[PDB]
């Protein structure tokens, strides 16, 4: 009963789950977002980041080879679509030039337009979308003319993609080299060995090249409660911060003083050994009427500066909004086994 | 009304039902509105009521005379004149800075009267379900009714910014003060160096003249007013001097003015009995509503600030002169003058019973109204004694919906086409498509909700997240702000500025959320109407279209984030969401060309897999064959630069087969389609006589005059065929064949290329306007030779370019000013400023709507969809 997110392991209480990219969103991850739990019980930005590279991944929920081949579908209609898109525009400029070419009429402008042409033109040829094998079971690899990126795989069906914002000349020989030091991986399996810890999957390496994830964590016992773990290497060159994704609307929500009384969430925790605040909120209802619903959230962050950075983020989804139909119990019923998970995470 | 089998609503809370014999003279600019209003109050001899939305008496009618002027000239020829005028108040201070002299100037509008007090003013207080939530809601209701036989109804309310030419002209120089309207720029003229007036210094000189129940006490020395001659104003009877702005800033010489498009109808007739009638049982139910007895701690409030302002001017030694009614320089006594409210009820004011009529043009006149309204409508009768005879279908007490209804009925009863020039579009659009909530929030809108993202170093000092929380200036620490202050940099300097706007945006952000619990989603149903409509004739296989004609993007700045939020909503509602127009439509003429080979349980499943490109199957179909969306641009030279500003279509017309020209003051927003949050008066207008007309070019039609050429008129000026000569528009004439065809489709896609050509001269010259690509991505540090080739859509900022739009980890900024900003006008010493090379090709002003701005970004303030 225990896993591992990023580099670092920990003991779980109960049964739990992990959160995973969208079934019905799987085709579409070219625009990624992040995993989530369902459409609206989510967290903001759930993916993993690696060094080499500028690397990005995803990790999807069970779905089969006709999303996994969807997907790359979809990557291959968006260039399609700027295709078109950038012949009108030269169909129209075609039209405006042969209108403006009219007995002596507007004069030093020809050249402008049709220098504006010529760039539109010599941009054209790049847009186009080349598949590649690599000689990889079961992989969708894309790229460009020469240099490829855009990974997919799909194992255990899982889809993992794997995108590169700055490949260079070797791009193929780096993201051979990567996928061949990839291994999948499953619930509650620990391996013992360096590399990168991310559900249902890692990456062994020498264990020292910066890396930044973020995923969210649900009992399946109370499922209106939900946390979100942040991991980071230390003085990463995406310097993320503790909160990532809160945009200071979670901190200070609204709701009618009539009915509900709110009030400050000040606890103890310690994540490891060190000891860690917890400021947050809670809203609490009023005796005045019935009122049975609760809703809080805190906030705990300790370290980064030169061990990993570690953040814990609680928060609370309402009765309703989803499949879920229990009440949200109060703070002071989960806050015990929070801090029994947090005392057991340890750097590999 | 028996050419065609669609009528008018027949339901219960009817306001009133259709009346025929009336005299109909439709108006489509702001200038010919305003000069026959000049003509007809010149003629005016008996009553005057006027209502609307925001009334100013600044405004020039005929170009030479202004409102209150003209008013004044009436009340001097008719000693038996009766004013009353009714605006819309607001339950604060005031939303905005529109203007708040509309009591005073009605106060001196009995100044020098021979006679009793003629004239009587009353705002109106907004009437709703709860009103905790409805504070925000308002009255949209715009009548002038004369001598109970000449009454106008439109969208043109009597203030800045609506009276517009044919041309579409951007200069402001002509325009005088308030009158240069443009929400978007930051006004940066100036015009009260010694000339105009201050809008404080009037009223506190009106007060030395004299020498939350405060409204109440004002209004109840209004209606003790003092008709006789007090003292002869300067500034409003020999010298008409022009008003201000609070910061009393103008538009630049080289700033566009904003162009306005309206449209308004004026009408004679018995119709105009039903909007007397609607005026005087308004004023009596608000005349009832004022017979409450107020507060006693606020009276005595009130009685301390008026001792305290008169303490002051007696302090005042220069102020402090001689009174003579109701003060007489402090040797009188307090001012708890008794209530009496004036009443409608005198027989002469009472409009006769009219007779009914044949022919001419019928007029339906419709209401929205909330039941607390209408209780308190029945309690001014009550009250007043006065019960108008009522025809049989019209109801007291409940809720109207009328313009909403009336709508519906006309798409369900629609036959060929339909045209619509609106200013808003919001209604239902289904669960949001290709926006997610595990998405980040967008570049924009994320900067300017989240506060401690920028300078955590400098935030974590200050350490005002508590004080914001709180709502509390003393909280609020001054040490620290000054510390930040006083802290060194240029960029720490313009932080400030900009943080105490970010304070002012976000100072209030509890105003109602837990009214119930949070949700999501538009009530009004005029969208899926259109689509039902629409897929009704793909059923049966027969031509049918729609039009819309709206604004580019709401009043004002596009950097706050409720225009954001209507813009995200707007998007949404047109494409963007998954069970939009454009999706409806799509998914019917797929479910059509899918009927072969097909079972019909299967089919609906059938319609949803995706093709090679990845897209599902109903994305394939083309939705031009029932849906041509537009809006309106110009462009012109003003002081040696380029410039280019949209025209705000602000009208609400609406045209049913060339038979039914509606007409009003509805939105399609929810809080003027539901009923129970504003009120408004709409009317339905039906022809009497036939015309042939050749629709698509083939078969012949039979349909009305007057509407159609409205309808030719509105295109003609779309089109700049109707300006004058000199303008920098050209006309487009080529489509003077095609305005007369709505049902031939020809016309339609000439119009279309048309707006497509006028679209890509104006993306050739310009990058900060809103278009679907956006053109500053090019303008980074990746190189065009390696080989990158994405195309990435515009922000709602279009200048905004993004390193990886599909989280916010890379994140972004402008690379090029926006219209919105200071740099973008103003040319700083330390930079230089950038033009532009004049357009070409641009003929019309009418060019294509884009449809993949903001395309995968998330534009959601967090706020009440209703506020």
């Amino acid at each position: 009963y225990q896993e591992c997110l990023g580099r670092m392991t920990f003991e779980i209480p109960e049964e739990m789950e992990w959160a995973t990219y969208d079934a019905s969103r799987v085709w579409q991850i070219s625009k990624g977002g992040g995993h989530n739990f369902t459409a609206e019980v989510t967290a903001v930005g759930d993916n993993g980041s690696y060094d080499y590279d500028s690397m990005i991944f995803y990790v999807s929920e069970k779905v089969d080879k006709n999303e996994f081949h969807n997907a790359s579908n979809y990557i291959k209609g968006t260039a399609e679509i700027y295709q078109d898109h950038l012949r009108e525009n030269i169909k129209l400029d075609k039209k405006a030039i042969s209108t403006l070419q009219k007995n002596k009429s507007e004069e030093k402008s020809i050249e402008r337009i049709k220098k504006g042409i010529a760039e539109m033109e010599a941009k054209i040829p790049l847009a186009k979308i080349y598949e590649h094998d690599l000689g990889i079971p079961d992989s969708h690899i894309l790229g460009s003319k020469n240099i490829p990126f855009h990974v997919l795989l799909w194992r255990n069906q899982r889809v993992y993609y794997f995108t590169f914002s700055k490949p260079t000349e070797n791009s193929a020989q780096r993201i051979k080299d990567l996928i061949a030091r990839f291994r999948t991986r499953e619930l509650y399996e620990v391996p013992n060995e360096p590399g990168i810890c991310f559900p249902y999957g890692f990456i062994a390496d020498d264990g020292k090249t910066a890396y930044e994830l973020k995923n969210s964590l649900r009992f399946t016992r109370t499922p209106n409660v939900i946390f979100s773990l942040l991991t980071a290497s230390a003085n990463d060159p995406w310097q993320t911060r503790p909160t990532s994704g809160l945009y200071d609307s979670d901190f200070r929500p609204g709701y009618d003083r009539q009915k509900w009384k709110k009030s400050a969430l000040l606890d103890s925790l310690h994540i490891g050994k060190r000891l860690a605040a917890f400021e947050g909120w809670r809203l609490d209802p009023r005796p005045d009427s019935g009122e049975r619903e609760r809703a809080w959230f805190g906030l705990a962050h300790t370290g980064g500066t030169l061990d990993p950075l570690v953040a814990i983020q609680v928060q609370t989804f309402q009765k309703g909004t989803d499949d879920l139909t229990d009440y949200t119990p109060p703070p002071e019923e989960v806050l015990p086994r929070l801090k029994a998970l947090s005392q057991s995470i340890e750097q590999r | 009304a028996i050419s065609a089998p669609g009528c008018f609503i027949k339901g219960s809370n009817l306001f009133s039902e259709k009346r025929a014999g009336n005299r109909v003279r439709f108006f489509t600019t702001g200038r010919d509105y305003f000069s026959d209003l000049a003509s007809a109050l010149d003629s005016a001899s008996s009553s005057i009521f006027i209502t609307g939305w925001q009334v100013n008496y600044d405004v020039l009618l005929d170009g030479r005379r202004s409102l209150w002027q003209c008013l004044r000239q009436a009340l001097e020829r008719s000693p038996a004149l009766k004013v009353y005028v009714m605006p819309w108040l607001s339950p604060s201070g005031s939303l905005g800075t529109y203007d708040f002299e509309t009591m005073l100037a009605v106060f001196q509008l009995n100044a020098g009267l021979e006679g009793g007090a003629r004239a009587f003013c009353t705002p109106a207080i907004q009437q709703s379900d709860m009103q905790g939530l409805g504070v925000a809601f308002s009255h949209h209701q715009k009548s002038v009714v004369i001598d109970n036989r000449i009454g106008y109804v439109g969208g043109i309310d009597l203030a800045y910014g609506r009276r517009d030419d044919n041309d579409f002209s951007l200069d402001a120089s002509g325009r005088r003060g308030n009158d240069a309207y443009n929400p978007g720029l930051p006004h940066l003229g100036w015009m009260a160096e010694d000339e105009h007036v201050s809008s404080m210094g009037l009223m506190m000189a009106t007060l030395f003249d004299l020498s939350g129940s405060l409204f109440w006490t004002l209004h109840r020395l209004m209606q003790a007013r003092a008709g006789g001659h007090q003292q002869p104003y300067r500034y409003l009877d020999e010298a008409p001097q022009p008003l201000a702005s609070p910061d009393n800033a103008r538009l630049a010489a080289d700033q566009p003015r904003m162009p306005w498009q309206d449209v308004h109808c004026r009408i004679e007739g018995p119709s105009v009995y039903d909007l007397a009638r609607n005026f005087i049982d308004r004023w009596n139910g608000q005349q009832a509503y004022l017979a409450k007895t107020p507060a006693l701690q606020d009276t005595a409030l009130v009685r301390s600030a008026l001792e305290a302002v008169m303490k002051w001017l007696n302090s005042l030694a220069a102020a402090a002169g001689l009174e003579n009614y109701l003060d007489e320089k402090r040797n009188l006594r307090l001012e708890l003058d008794p209530p009496t409210p004036c009443w409608i009820n005198a027989p002469e004011q009472l409009p006769q019973e009219p007779e009914v009529r044949r022919g001419g043009m019928t007029v339906q006149v419709l209401r929205s109204a909330a039941a607390r309204m209408l209780e308190q409508e029945q309690a001014g009768r009550l009250g007043a004694g006065v019960n108008l005879p009522l025809q049989v279908g019209v109801s007291t007490e409940g809720v109207q919906s009328n313009c909403k209804d009336a709508m519906l009925l006309a798409i369900s009863g629609a036959q060929q086409f339909i045209y619509i020039e609106n200013q808003f579009f919001q209604s239902e659009f289904g669960k949001e498509g290709e926006v997610f909530k595990d998405l980040p929030l967008s570049g924009p809108m994320a900067s300017l909700r989240d506060v401690g993202s920028l300078r955590r170093d400098f935030v974590v000092r200050i350490r005002l997240e508590e004080a914001l929380e709180q709502r509390d200036l003393w909280l609020l620490d001054w040490a620290e702000v000054e510390k930040i202050a006083q802290e060194p940099g240029t960029e720490a300097r313009q932080f400030l500025k900009s943080m105490l706007a970010m304070w002012g945006v976000n100072a209030q952000g509890w105003l109602t959320h837990k009214l119930g619990e949070a949700q999501h989603g538009l009530l009004n149903e005029i969208g899926e109407a259109l689509a039902r409509r629409i897929e009704r004739a793909i059923q049966r296989e027969h031509p049918f279209h729609v039009y819309l004609v709206l604004p580019v993007h709401p009043e004002g700045a596009l950097n706050v984030p409720n225009i954001m939020h209507q813009v995200h909503l707007t998007q949404q509602s047109l494409v963007f969401g998954e069970q939009s127009l454009v999706k409806r439509i799509q998914r019917q003429m797929a479910l059509k060309a899918l009927e072969g080979k097909s079972d019909p349980a299967q089919a609906r499943e059938i319609i949803e897999r995706k093709d090679a490109r990845g897209r599902p199957v109903y994305e394939q179909q083309d939705w031009s064959r029932y849906l041509t969306l537009l809006n309106l641009r110009t462009w012109a030279v003003l002081g040696g630069r380029v410039v280019t500003e949209q025209i705000y279509v602000h009208s609400k017309l609406l045209i049913a087969d060339d038979r039914v020209a509606i007409l009003g003051s509805a939105n399609i927003n929810d809080r003027s389609l539901q009923g129970e949050r504003d009120s408004e008066l709409a009317v339905m207008v039906r022809d009497s006589e036939p015309l042939t007309v050749r629709l698509d070019g083939k078969n012949d039609a039979i349909v009305g005059k007057a509407i159609h050429q409205l309808r030719v008129n509105l295109w003609k000026k779309h089109f700049g065929l109707s300006q004058g000569p000199g303008g920098f528009v050209k006309p487009a004439s080529e489509l003077s064949a095609y305005l007369s065809i709505p049902a031939a489709q020809e016309a339609w896609e000439a119009i279309q290329t048309l707006a497509k050509e006028n679209t890509r001269a104006y993306e050739r010259t310009f990058n900060f306007i809103p278009q679907n690509i956006s053109q500053t991505q090019l303008q980074l540090t990746p190189e065009p030779p390696k080989g990158f080739e994405d195309g990435f859509p515009a922000s709602i900022w279009p200048t905004w370019a993004y390193r990886k739009p599909g989280e916010l980890r890379a994140g972004g900024q402008l690379m090029e000013p926006m219209p919105y900003q200071e740099i973008f006008w103003r040319s700083s010493n330390l930079t230089s400023v950038k033009t532009f090379p004049p357009p070409n090709g641009v003929s019309g002003f009418i060019t294509a709507l884009p449809t993949s701005w903001t395309r995968g970004e998330r534009n959601d303030s967090g706020l009440n969809l209703s506020i």
